[PDB]
């Protein structure tokens, strides 16, 4: 559960 | 606005145009990132830089690269080496404290 709620990969 | 505000001000748009997704746009918060406030303790972002700076809060340079370099740190304490946000987080450190020393 370490890290952001979505990839990022917009 | 004052000079060094007219210059930081130049400074953090340039800096934010690293970060075309806006990952740090604004304040990281507990729901968007399981932890973070048991993690990072001195939290920051490019939208707390601006209002610094339109509020006249920072002396200096020194003082604006400390909170841009606290930015960045944070999320390569947070974030994993292998994610979007670490690896960004250390591209614009470098490419910005090169930016502003030039």
């Amino acid at each position: 559960g370490r890290g952001k709620g979505g990839k990022g990969l917009g | 606005s004052t000079p060094i505000q007219q210059l930081l001000e130049h400074f953090l748009r340039q800096l934010q145009r690293k970060d075309p997704h806006g990952f740090f746009a604004f304040p990281v918060t507990d729901a968007i990132a399981p932890g973070y406030s048991m993690i990072i303790k001195h939290p920051m972002d490019f939208g707390t830089m601006k209002d610094k700076i339109v509020a006249n809060e920072y002396k200096s340079v020194t003082e604006f690269k400390a909170d841009f370099k606290l930015m960045c740190d944070n999320a390569m304490t947070y974030n994993r080496p292998d994610t979007v946000y670490y690896k960004l987080a250390k591209k614009i450190l470098h490419a910005g404290f090169k930016m502003m020393s030039k």
